[PDB]
């Protein structure tokens, strides 16, 4: 999404909500959360700790820091190292999850390394290996099998689009080596909606199975309904009909 | 209440006297007068609110006493003063369109309307 | 023409002129409402918007993503199908029945479960 | 300004003017030291070169700088990554306005497009 | 270019937006002096609604309507057209007049048979008592308008100046005005022909009336519709700005990229 | 592009959307030119398309000012109509080879405006049968012109009959 | 020729001292081409 | 033009006409053809000469390729010696 | 200029223009092989133009004030204030007059276009006479360019009133 | 002026004005129209259109290229067929007998062969 919509909150809050599962009992259920903060100002990072100690939540997550006083090439190994620390719990077969924020920055930070080692500059001037960069830490978050022990170690990587660009060379890359995206519409931010959510590019290409039935039932159809509101409003401002008028008030509510 | 009116003016939308001209020759309203409709000829026009009285050169429209004592007059085009010279230079070129000329008959009605030019 | 069968290429080339076309007035459409379109072209953008949206099938393999039951259409049954929805014989439905399904029979049913 | 802050325990605040003219010339300075520029022709260290005077600048347990700047965005631009890379490292903007100031207010700061992230 | 593609089509829909803001206003100017010559055409109106009201009324068929030649005075012309549609399903024996162009199209394509007498160059003045005389002679000589035992009139009666209906009314016959209730209230007279004047006089008096009803709300209508243009341009300007910024950036660096691509070697 | 553009003598652009407009082959006219110009076609063809480039250069500019909406007087209108028939006519489905003695008839057609009348919907048929009424009758008609290929004053009326006999089909 | 038209030609002809004013002149002459139908078929525009 | 907009196809037209004058006699008339593919597809090239084939302008045709997995030199190359022919 | 302005004396010096100059260094620094930059132009074209455009300088009355006017001339390329080389000069220099071509084709000349002339010294040092009666004019003139496109029938007469002092 | 001359600097800057205003227009007339415009630009719209069509003049090699028969026309003669046809002198002749024609003698030639 948006460049500071805030958005390591929507990630954070994700966080705090483990915790009736994490101060819970079952490793299965005990998610140990590791937020990766590359790029960040040590105000931001010491705001975070402060944040996470305030709601009590640091003792169940671990914070790796790459501030951006920190080195270029730190950044760049920054969110390698932590992904080998996550994946220690991965394969210690406790479930975790990792939210690398932001990936964006992590591109800024190979684009200097690959530069200042004179290797001819790519698309957008990312360098041509940065597929590579991002393939390799991305693809190391999985949900393992019974016989690796069940391992779990979820991923949320946070990507900052340049002026809601979504074919930015960087976002398109990263895009496409994820599966589903929570885009968060800036228009809807500025028009009060928190959290923004957008949900016509919002997708989770493989999250329907995850759902626990209750929220499979109650929630049947509400995509669908709320992507006939988003239509409905598109072609309200011509006449309405009452049948478009109750979708409305219903859309709206 | 006397109502006047044309389409690009409002003149008096009762009034004490109004004297008309219409098909029924001249007709007179006075306070209450009888309810009548009557078409109004291609006309002088004079309205007095008390003694208080104006002169209107009207080229026929429509006069109806309403049963409530509306006096709806409603014309083309009423002040006398304004009509009144260039209408003689007038009459002399409808007297010659009388005689080379619907266009004999647009040519009879200008006749009419020097008939009522004389008036003034 | 050859390949398929002139009645597929007649059928296709319809349906690229109404697009081409709904493409085309995409600009005025935007700048102006479409009651400032010419009453030929609104019929024309009117189908279009239709034929658009009447395109889409759910995927039997995003069944559960989409959580659409997908549909497979013959390629028999798409050629009438488009055929007659460019004479505009059932045109006269919802935008939204034509939305999300398959074939011209469950444009219909869908039409019908709608009007309910 | 640290010595004052760290060493005389007061607190400052630190203008700078254009830090456009920040970039642009730690842009030049790269050029010149042989560096590939990157996009948009700014310097491969440009997210160092940021990083290093905007981090200096913070909230120290002895005082705390405190940093006015002055953007002087490239054409009009924010998607040009001189601004990104500033925008990154601002944490409120006060935007003064000529129209403010034609409404006779001085401050000439407007209210509406005056935003800030520690409004929270 | 991209760049050059861009930037020359940010600049017509920059024209395009300052052309619809000039247009929105010149039409407010235009508006206000509609309205103007509406308040006392609808006075005179007025009056004689009084006649028809006091007396009762007691009313194929004939149809007239009202619009402009011009277009990009909002929906009124198919806001209406549908209206007069709406009524010729009733009466299928309905012979159309058409008082101007954009109605004239709408309705000719509907049925081309009814079109039997239309008008033109109506919009550019506002109703004057000379077009609607002219227009009323015609109508009883070319149309014979009263062998048709019904007639009615569709106009857009103005009903907010930010709305705008189509209304219709009917007008009333020689015939209706021989048997009105009341007539007995009213002094006719046996030797005057009063009902075939009469008719003809309300023929006119009333459309002229519905013709300066209709062009007070069709210019409304411009104002309003191009209002809504001048907004629907912003938004493509704004829109048109983020990718010409875009493009901006990436024909620096697409050119940059060339010039470092020679340095390297 | 730019290198060759400049080398050669002739650039014939063609234009994507009107591939998908239904004009095949697809040759956007507006961008076609050839700078050697005539005096490598057909005299007769030569005569006949004499107005064509100006008709449908015309045809170009009016269909802008149709496009912004704005009300259109009969003499643009002839232009329109016109320049509409004049697209069809340019419209010719792949791998049909189109010789000259029975390209000339239907240029002359158009040009001459007998096809302004005909409905837009049935020109390509109209085209088929004109065509094969010339080979019923005027069969002589076209071997002149595929022979001497320069229309004379005979020729010139004897088309203009051929065109009027067969101009209401 | 009808009874608001033989009311028009006087009003016309009414509007002769000069003093006229622009509504006047707009209210005396105007401008129309009424285009007589049939069936599809116009018998062509002629000035009203 | 924008690329495979039937690129090949509106050039093969003029190879058809090329029938008329080639049927016929006096060379002076007729127009032998050559085509050169240079890049394309083996498929690509084995559609074209089957249409040829089809039309019979194979008997008038002399086709100068270099498909797209011959070598770049023999690619460069294509062009010029084509001329030669 | 520095001389006669060592000398505290006055003068104008018209660099008539930094375009050729700014092409000139360009094809030092490319030949020399020197680090290219921006739109081909020289890394530190930046720097050359910053160099000569800051020598002009009203000194003080210690230096026993003199001044060295300047009047730097910069073509524009399609009239792009975008292009590298303008964008340095304008962020450089302390107002522009913006020329424009369209004016002059339209027979204004001087054909400075007022809405992209600006001063950001301009009225400090204007005739106090030439002050006093032209205040209006600036205002007048802003005026005219905002009804401009009013000038396509029925028009305010507050617009009009406008259109007939704008135009005279 | 003081190279040109006064007067050939005189009609010269009442051609450029005026075609200038003429391009100005042509925007507003897009969409607007013609009768939306002043009247005085109405007239310098038809002027501007007669201007815009006595500058094609024919080339005298352009009777091989097509056919058109060149019209050298001298200097002095231009100066004094330009001035005319602004002043209004023959703002009576139609729009079209300026095309492809010479000055202002050819013109009226051109007049009466488009009068027959």
């Amino acid at each position: 999404g948006d460049r500071q919509t805030g958005k390591t909150a929507v990630a954070l809050d994700t966080i705090l909500n483990q915790k009736r599962w994490n101060n819970g009992s079952d490793e299965s259920k005990k998610l140990y959360c590791v937020y990766v903060a590359v790029g960040q100002k040590r105000s931001t990072v010491a705001q975070l700790v402060q944040t996470l100690e305030q709601h009590d939540a640091m003792k169940y997550s671990i914070i790796v820091a790459a501030t951006a006083s920190e080195a270029a090439p730190l950044q760049y190994l920054a969110p390698f190292t932590a992904a080998s620390i996550g994946e220690w719990f991965r394969d210690n077969g406790k479930h975790a999850l990792i939210v690398y924020d932001d990936l964006s920055k992590q591109a800024v930070a190979y684009r200097q390394l690959s530069l200042l080692l004179r290797r001819p500059p790519g698309r957008e001037a990312y360098p041509g290996d940065v597929f590579y960069l991002h393939s390799r830490l991305l693809e190391r978050a999985a949900k393992l099998s019974e016989k690796e022990g069940s391992g779990s170690l979820t991923a949320l990587p946070v990507i900052e689009t340049q002026g809601g660009d979504v074919s930015a060379y960087i976002p398109t890359n990263v895009i496409s080596i994820t599966d589903g995206q929570i885009f968060l519409e800036a228009e809807l931010f500025y028009k009060g909606i928190r959290p923004a959510i957008n949900v016509g590019l919002s997708v989770s290409r493989v999250g329907s199975a995850a759902q626990v039935k209750a929220l499979k039932q109650v929630a049947g159809s509400l995509k669908l309904f709320l992507a006939q509101y988003r239509e409905v409003a598109a072609f309200a401002q011509s006449d309405l009909d009452a049948s478009t008028k109750q979708t409305l008030v219903r859309g709206e509510r | 209440k006397l109502q006047f009116a044309l389409p690009h003016e409002t003149l008096y939308s009762e009034v004490t006297q109004v004297n008309l001209p219409a098909k029924s020759g001249r007709i007179g309203v006075l306070a209450n007068h009888v309810p009548t409709v009557e078409q109004l000829l291609p006309g002088v026009v004079e309205v007095m609110e008390g003694s208080n009285s104006k002169k209107f050169f009207i080229s026929g429209g429509f006069a109806t006493v309403q049963p409530d004592s509306q006096l709806c007059v409603t014309a083309i085009e009423a002040p006398l003063e304004s009509f009144s010279e260039n209408i003689k230079n007038l009459l002399a070129e409808a007297k010659k369109n009388v005689s080379s000329s619907r266009e004999a008959a647009e040519a009879a009605i200008q006749v009419e309307v020097l008939e009522n030019l004389q008036s003034v | 023409a050859a390949v398929v069968g002139q009645e597929h290429y007649d059928v296709a080339s319809k349906v690229q002129e109404t697009l081409q076309t709904y493409k085309s007035l995409q600009d005025i459409i935007a700048i102006l409402g479409m009651d400032e379109l010419s009453e030929q072209d609104k019929l024309t953008v009117e189908r279009a918007r239709k034929i658009q949206r009447f395109l889409s099938q759910p995927f039997a393999v995003a069944e559960v993503f989409t959580g659409i039951p997908g549909k497979l259409v013959r390629l028999k049954d798409t050629v009438a199908s488009f055929k007659a929805v460019l004479e505009g014989k059932y045109d006269n439905i919802p935008e939204h029945a034509f939305y999300m399904v398959g074939g011209i029979e469950d444009v219909v049913a869908k039409a019908e479960k709608l009007a309910a | 300004a640290e010595y004052f802050r760290d060493e005389e325990g007061q607190d400052v605040l630190l203008f700078i003017d254009n830090i456009f003219r920040f970039t642009q010339a730690g842009s030049e300075v790269s050029a010149l030291l042989g560096r590939i520029p990157s996009a948009v022709g700014y310097q491969p260290t440009l997210a160092t070169d940021m990083g290093l005077l905007q981090e200096r600048i913070t909230t120290t347990k002895k005082g705390s700088v405190t940093s006015v700047q002055a953007v002087y965005v490239p054409a009009d631009d924010l998607t040009d990554p001189a601004p990104a890379t500033t925008f990154a490292h601002l944490d409120a903007t006060t935007v003064l306005s000529r129209g403010i100031s034609e409404l006779g207010i001085y401050p000439a700061v407007d209210p509406l497009d005056s935003k800030s992230r520690l409004l929270d | 270019a991209t760049l050059k593609e861009v930037e020359m089509r940010l600049k017509s829909i920059k024209n395009i937006e300052k052309i619809t803001k000039t247009m929105k206003i010149v039409a407010s100017t235009r508006l206000s002096k509609a309205e103007k010559a509406k308040i006392s055409a609808k006075k005179m109106d007025e009056a004689e609604q009084l006649f028809y009201k006091n007396a009762e009324t007691k009313n194929k068929e004939l149809i007239v309507a009202i619009t402009s030649d011009k277009g990009l005075c909002g929906s009124i012309h198919s806001q209406l057209a549908k209206a007069v549609r709406r009524h010729l399903n009733d009466q299928p024996n309905a012979d159309i007049v058409t008082i101007g162009d954009k109605i004239k199209m709408q309705l000719l394509r509907t049925h081309p048979n009814n079109i039997k007498l239309s008008i033109n160059g109506i919009g550019k003045d506002a109703p004057t008592f000379q077009e609607s005389a002219l227009i009323a002679d015609k109508l009883l000589s070319v149309m014979k308008a009263g062998t048709y035992p019904k007639i009615s009139i569709f106009y857009n009666d103005p009903v907010s100046s930010l709305s705008f209906e189509p209304s219709e009314k009917p007008i009333f016959n020689a015939k209706t005005i021989e048997q009105s209730p009341s007539f007995g209230k009213f002094e006719i007279d046996t030797d005057a022909n009063v009902p075939r004047d009469l008719f003809e006089y309300t023929l006119a008096n009333q459309m002229l009336t519905a013709m300066a009803q209709g062009y007070a709300a069709e210019i409304s209508a411009r104002r309003n519709a191009m209002d809504n243009a001048s907004k629907n341009a912003g938004d493509m300007i704004n829109r048109y700005s983020i990718l010409y910024n875009r493009t901006r950036q990436a024909v620096i660096t697409n050119e940059l990229v060339d010039i470092i691509t020679g340095a390297s070697s | 592009p730019t290198n060759v553009i400049s080398i050669t003598d002739g650039q014939i652009f063609l234009e994507a959307e009107l591939f998908y407009k239904g004009i095949r082959p697809a040759i956007n006219v507006g961008l076609s030119v050839s700078r050697v110009g005539s005096a490598a076609q057909v005299k007769a063809l030569k005569q006949v398309a004499g107005s064509l480039k100006l008709f449908l250069a015309q045809y170009r500019e009016v269909a802008a000012f149709a496009q912004f909406g704005s009300d259109l007087d009969a003499s643009t209108k002839q232009t329109l109509v016109r320049g509409e028939r004049l697209t069809q006519l340019l419209k010719q489905n792949q791998y049909s080879p189109l010789a000259t003695e029975e390209q000339v008839p239907l240029i002359y057609a158009g040009v001459n405006g007998h096809l302004d009348g005909i409905e837009l919907s049935r020109i390509g048929e109209f085209e088929s049968s004109f065509l094969s009424y010339l080979k019923s009758n005027h069969n002589e008609l076209l071997t002149e012109i595929r022979e001497k290929g320069e229309l004379s004053k005979e020729l010139l009326a004897s088309l203009k009959s051929a065109t009027e006999s067969f101009v209401a089909t | 020729i009808s009874y608001a038209a033989y009311l028009n030609v006087a009003a016309q002809a009414i509007r002769s001292t000069e003093l006229q004013t622009a509504s006047v002149l707009n209210r005396s002459q105007t401008d129309a081409f009424y285009t007589q139908y049939k069936n599809a078929s116009e018998p062509t525009p002629i000035t009203k």
